[PDB]
RNA sequence: GGCACUAUGGGCGCAGCGUCAAUGACGCUGACGCUACAGGCCAGACAAGAAACACUUGUCUGAUAUAGUGCC
């Protein structure tokens, strides 16, 4: 486990941009194998993309992206590259790089992957999201709790991180997925649920992290009453 | 004629300690070029069997792949917590290398109605001319929930969106939680707001829901 | 295209020339001879080389692969 890949290089591109993703070996020397580029599209699968074989520097490529795409290595820097030349929108995936392991050890089996970096190819633009409280009911809580939670709206890209409270407060909190929604906007709520006693002697905050617009947004979540 | 990898099932919900196999089918011949991989969400694949049959290290024995043909499986001989993930074929017979599509191998859990919360628009985002509603089921079971949203007893269509959590680590539920999405001014518009909750650990429909401000 | 004929591997001499120094080396060129050993030349399969292709090496199978000179 001294073996290790390295990736980075992603990020957000208008269609038909560039971008170059570069995995960076070390453990190894990268020169000896076959590297090969996996993306995986936000809800989807595994899909092979490009690779090149070591002693030959013969490539080979999807044919989804084959012609836009350029593998490479450069072996002085222990490195593998990735140009991504005239991005279409569904080229937007978590890419991966893997090293290919040895014939006599691992067949063809991929036995060392990447970490992934996020690509996105939108003519959207950088938005930071506006955060509006779910505040908790009238709290009649039958069952002695209520859900608070904050809805995190029309924002882009992804990701966004969600913390209560800094961090305290792990339990009962569910964060949801984001939905794509007409605008073109992601949007996503996270909820914690929580005895209904400690409402109003405790306060909830949600803390909204959307590192891509660079805002870092704090909601207070409590009821209004008459 | 790139060769196809065919996966089934691409869902799965088993216990603990049931045999479990993921089969998968070449469109041509690819030897024994075959290889497993195991994914949790989130993170990268992790190698587990290659040249179709043998154990990469670390797999632990109750793993097992196999080949007749084109046809390859995935066996886990007694399925352990540890292994709830999502496993993919791969075949490196020839370029271009494909994968299959996956298949998700999730928790069978005893049933679990779902506790119902909604939620109103707040007034910072009636400021924005916006209003969104939403509605909260929690921790239940199975997957399958329908959501119907109705305004004044007037079903709703195409104006909300959903999204659901993966299985819970703590007690293996989920939870859903639906969005209806109008203007400021048909918000304003109306006065009955509900949120219909279809479920089978409902033995009928729990329906919450809020009128105007009922401050 | 067919058909013949010949020549094709290492060494070892023989001459002749180059190639660098400028005095020796070093090469090629020779259907130029010398010998017993053999091997070259080409295609396919398989194995190993950090090795899917390419490259190198080895084994195995087929004979092939070149030329030149005739004849059709």
């Amino acid at each position: 486990s001294e073996v290790q890949l390295v990736e980075s290089g992603g990020g957000l591109v208008q269609p038909g941009g560039s971008l170059r993703l570069s995995c960076a070996a070390s453990g190894f020397y990268i020169s000896y194998s076959s590297i090969h580029w996996v993306r995986q599209a936000p809800g989807k699968g595994l899909e092979w993309v490009a690779s090149i074989s070591p002693y030959s520097g013969s490539t080979y490529y999807a044919d989804s992206v084959k012609g836009r795409f350029t593998i490479s290595a450069d072996t002085s820097k222990n490195t593998a590259y990735l140009q991504m030349n005239s991005l279409r929108a569904e080229d937007t995936a978590v890419y991966y790089c893997a090293r290919q392991g040895y014939r006599r050890r691992s067949g063809r089996g991929f036995d060392y992957w990447g970490q992934g970096t996020l690509v996105t190819v939108s003519s959207a633009s950088t938005k930071g999201p506006s955060v509006f409280p779910l505040a908790p009911s009238s709290k009649s809580t039958s069952g002695g709790t209520a859900a608070l939670g904050c809805l995190v709206k029309d924002y882009f890209p992804e990701p966004v991180t969600v913390s209560w409270n800094s961090g305290a407060l792990t339990s009962g909190v569910h964060t949801f997925p984001a939905v794509l929604q007409s605008s073109g906007l992601y949007s996503l709520s996270s909820v914690v649920t929580v005895p209904s006693s400690s409402l109003g002697t405790q306060t909830y905050i949600c803390n909204v992290n959307h590192k891509p617009s660079n805002t870092k947004v704090d909601k207070k979540v409590e009821p209004k009453s008459c | 004629s790139d060769i196809q990898m065919t996966q089934s099932p691409s869902s799965l919900s088993a216990s603990v300690g049931d045999r479990v196999t993921i089969t998968c089918r070449a469109s041509q011949s690819v030897s024994s070029a075959v290889a497993w991989y195991q994914q949790k969400p989130g993170k990268a694949p992790k190698l587990l069997i290659y040249s179709a049959s043998s154990l990469y290290s670390g797999v632990p024995s109750r793993f097992s792949g196999s080949r007749s043909g084109t046809d390859f499986t995935l066996t886990i001989s007694s399925l352990q917590p540890e292994d709830f993930a999502t496993y993919y074929c791969q075949q490196s017979y020839s370029f271009p290398s494909t994968f299959g599509q996956g298949t998700k191998v999730e928790i069978k859990r005893t049933v679990a109605a779902p506790s119902v919360f909604i939620f109103p628009p707040s007034d910072e985002q009636l400021k924005s001319g916006t209003a969104s509603v939403v509605c909260l089921l929690n921790n239940f079971y199975p997957r399958e929930a329908k959501v119907q949203w109705k305004v004044d007893n007037a079903l709703q269509s195409g104006n909300s969106q959903e999204s659901v959590t993966e299985q819970d680590s703590k007690d293996s539920t989920y939870s859903l939680s639906s969005t209806l999405t109008l203007s400021k001014a048909d918000y304003e518009k109306h006065k009955v707001y509900a949120c219909e909750v279809t479920h089978q650990g409902l033995s009928s429909p729990v329906t919450k829901s809020f009128n105007r401000g009922e401050c």
